[PDB]
């Protein structure tokens, strides 16, 4: 079920989110 | 010809149990025993623990996957 | 029939994979100045908490991969409680995106280490010390086991939530059918008794797999 | 736009390793390929 | 094969006398020495000591607090604060005794000074077993 | 660490303590041990 | 041929609980031992020991259930 | 045939009782080292021995009532 | 056909006698520790490591019992 | 019939994971109770730990790969 | 038929056997670490173990001769 | 029917790597434990740690090449 | 067919090595904890372990030349 060959736009909708958004989100922070 | 062979591969299968009971047993087990030799640090220890149980856990659930599996 | 959710990729006209995967980031507003409201302040503290115990280790050159590991495992956890509700999607089911996540950064420490302290890199296969005279027996012990970290990094996560999701809904099929034959609350019982360790068992999966990283990118700094 | 200039020191600076995603691009068409090939065959 | 020496602020019982073993109802747990133990260093306890001579009668003390020290060779040191016998002692009175300090638990009010009567009790009820 | 630790009692303290409990065991004959004791005899004078 | 296939099956999958056999034993050694050092205590050790005694009991009752599952 | 693929479930289910032989092997090996290291506290070491030996016996019995009802 | 079930219902119920053989180290490997700390009590410490040995291999004959009814 | 032996064979090969619990169990026991004994050596204690989690995991998921591969 | 059947539980039969050696480690392992202390008394502990390897192999060998049996 | 009593010899007996597990948890936390007492002496603890875990290790390659040969 | 049987008895009988890895891990453990305690010991310490070393792989052994005996 899990393995059904439609890995490219889940791997590429991570990355982007990853790698972009909580990034630039997390930098807007003070200690 | 397939149904009964199946049913008895998951039913083999399921054993793989009994190796998390005895660690999450044998950790537990030494935490009492290290509590006991000092009440300061409590918390610590019982995070010690918690992180081992939890990582037995893990190593051990995976077992019923494959019975799943080969069940549908 | 129970493998209906993994094996559904946010069915639709349009696959909205990537809706569901942006959202839980709709949920950490960005501050904006010196006071603020209660929602943000237990936000930054908690980040601030889990900073300190983490990356408390690496000498200088690991303090620059903070925010990396930060934004990881605020990430992880996040994707992971989000998915207890009753009719949720969760991504980490999926092995697609686990298999893209463990190979980059593992990939990255280990090329890493060579770039820079390549006599020393090469060192570690063999263990320090004298291992007696068995030495070739165990060279070839170790750099097998260097490469199935990846492969067991994703693997657990993989499998560990399935498990727990198939179990759940199994025992809600059990206590939905017994109430026809006789009467037992036993079934609901240790449903919701069960909850409370599903609840808190991703934190710690999302600890573990922050933390063998943090390990792993030490060896070679 | 106006984000990349937000960390580009990041990009240019550290993650210079960590963008060897070139691996798991050739492991995941790999495994597509032979899928398709799979399937192909019937 | 021991030279021991059961010594008090006040008497001496044994001054580098050979015994075969000695008992001991130290702190963590009891002990047992015999030939060449160990090297290890522990305080007492309230409780009773016994020394097993070489003929083979055993010879009985209580202590009440000092050290214990057991060195490289067979040479231990047992220097104890408090060393009586049975003999001049009141098993009524101790009974007394461990009764009022019962009632003193509840009597007491903060911790520290109910530990020092748990101290009193604990010593009450150690000594009224033999 | 016992319960006597933790609770603002020093090990000579507590030797204090179960000497002078053992001490009272004793028989009203050979209670003239006490004489031999006698440990208060020194008074403490502080600097201010 | 069908119910009596399964019925092996179904049996093979008990002996899961035989690992939840050790991990109560193994807890329990530990709490006479660990207290016996420190005769205080009591009521945090018997605590964490019924913790660990349910724990495990519950990690057999995983394989029991499946067990019963598999007849149906 | 129904009668061939009985009595292997019931040989297989009374593998079980291996557990409890290994703790009940262990329980009462923890209460002599605990008794040697403090002769003082027994009745109360006697009474927590007897009640896990109790507790891990009466768990390894599960498997011969199992195989028990099967066979019958 | 049934003598193939009796046999190899026979053989596996066999398997059951691991848990005992296992189990007896522990309770006399347990004196051994417990005497060299205290030798004086020697006599005490053996009534309960014969208790246990007794125990363990009453429930390991259990298993014998069941295997020799199953063969005939 | 060919592929109901691959299943059987399949179902029955991943029961040797048990040891992967129990050596996991056993490595984290003795970290708890060491670090009780001297909270001075952290790190070089979580060092050998982690390399010991490291190096046990290995057996199990190798046969897990065993079955997998024969499976398919 | 009959001979296969017969081979097969045979084969199973000598499972079992796995529990002496695992016992025997934890004998000999006791000794070590009680001759650790008091080294002198050293024939008293010699004498215990010797009886517990004794019983364990002869627990063992009981376990084996049904294989003999069976087959013969 | 060859293919198919390969293919369950083989699944059987892939089942003996699991004591290899259980040993090398065994090992490594003995040395845990053996660190805390004497840190100087941490030089000559690892030789012993790394013989066992190699002979550990080498008995399970042992058992995994005798289940390969008989796949094949 | 005899093939069959062969296979079947040879796989099984092969799974009887976990006890002697076992066995080693818990030998070797032993030696390390008891030379860390008291030093200066080496010899009767050593000579513990290789006896039972021997033991344990003797015992292996025996199942080995059992395995090997089915087989042919």
């Amino acid at each position: 079920q899990l393995d059904t060959s439609t890995w490219f736009i889940t791997i590429t909708s991570m990355i982007m989110t990853l790698f972009i958004l909580f990034q630039l989100k997390i930098s807007n922070y003070s200690y | 010809i397939d149904t009964a062979a199946k049913f008895i591969g998951a039913g083999a299968a399921t054993v793989g149990v009994a190796g998390s009971g005895a660690g999450i047993g044998t950790v537990f087990g030494s935490l009492i025993i290290g509590y006991a030799r000092n009440p300061s640090l409590k918390q610590q220890l019982f995070s010690y623990a918690i992180l081992g149980f939890a990582l037995s856990e893990a190593m051990g659930l995976f077992c019923l996957m494959v019975a799943f599996l080969i069940l549908f | 029939n129970l493998f209906a959710s993994f094996i559904a990729p946010t069915m639709m006209g349009l696959p909205i994979v990537t809706l569901i995967i942006m959202f839980p980031s709709l949920l950490f507003p960005t501050p904006k100045r010196l006071i603020n409201n209660r929602t943000i302040s237990i936000q930054q503290w908690l980040i601030q908490l889990t900073s300190k115990q983490m990356m408390a280790i690496h000498n200088q050159k690991g303090q620059t991969w903070s925010l990396m590991l930060m934004s990881l495992i605020m990430f992880i956890g996040s994707t992971n409680i989000l998915g207890l509700l009753p009719h949720s999607f969760t991504p980490t089911t999926q092995l697609s995106m686990n298999l893209g996540m463990a190979i980059p950064l593992w990939s990255a420490t280990v090329f890493t280490g060579f770039r820079y302290k390549t006599k020393t890199s090469l060192a570690h296969f063999l263990p320090q010390g004298t291992p007696a005279l068995l030495i070739p027996m165990l060279v070839i012990i170790e750099t097998i086991s260097l490469f199935i970290q990846p492969v067991a990094l994703a693997v657990r996560l993989t499998a560990n939530i399935t498990a727990g999701h198939l179990l759940i809904h199994l025992i809600g099929g059990a206590t939905l059918a017994l109430l026809n034959i006789n009467t037992m609350t036993a079934f609901i019982t240790f449903t919701i008794l069960i909850l409370l360790t599903i609840l808190e068992f991703a934190v710690a999966l999302i600890q573990a797999y922050v933390f063998t990283l943090l390990v792993s990118l030490y060896l070679h700094d | 736009q106006f984000q990349f200039t937000g960390i580009k020191k990041y990009f240019n600076s550290y993650t210079l390793t960590g963008r060897m995603n070139c691996v798991l691009a050739t492991y995941g068409g790999i495994a597509l390929l032979v899928l398709y090939f799979k399937l192909r065959s019937k | 094969q021991m030279s021991f020496t059961f010594a008090s602020p006040t008497q001496v019982f044994f001054n580098g006398a050979n015994v075969r073993q000695v008992d001991v109802p130290t702190q963590t747990g009891a002990f047992g020495i015999l030939a060449s133990h160990v090297p290890t260093l522990q305080v007492l306890r309230p409780g009773l000591v016994v020394v097993h001579a070489e003929d083979g009668t055993t010879s009985k003390y209580f202590v009440s607090s000092g050290s214990v020290t057991v060195n490289a060779d067979s040479s231990v040191q047992l220097l104890a604060e408090e060393a009586v016998t049975l003999d001049m002692l009141d098993p009524g009175v101790a009974k007394a005794n461990l009764e009022k300090a019962q009632s003193e638990l509840l009597g007491a009010a903060d911790e520290a000074s109910r530990a020092e009567i748990q101290i009193r009790i604990e010593a009450n009820e150690a000594l009224v077993k033999a | 660490v016992a319960y006597w630790r933790q609770a603002g009692l020093s090990y000579i303290r507590y030797s204090q303590i179960c000497a002078k409990a053992v001490r009272d065991a004793l028989k009203a004959e050979f209670k003239a041990n006490a004489e031999k004791t006698s440990g208060s005899n020194v008074k403490i004078v502080k600097v201010k």
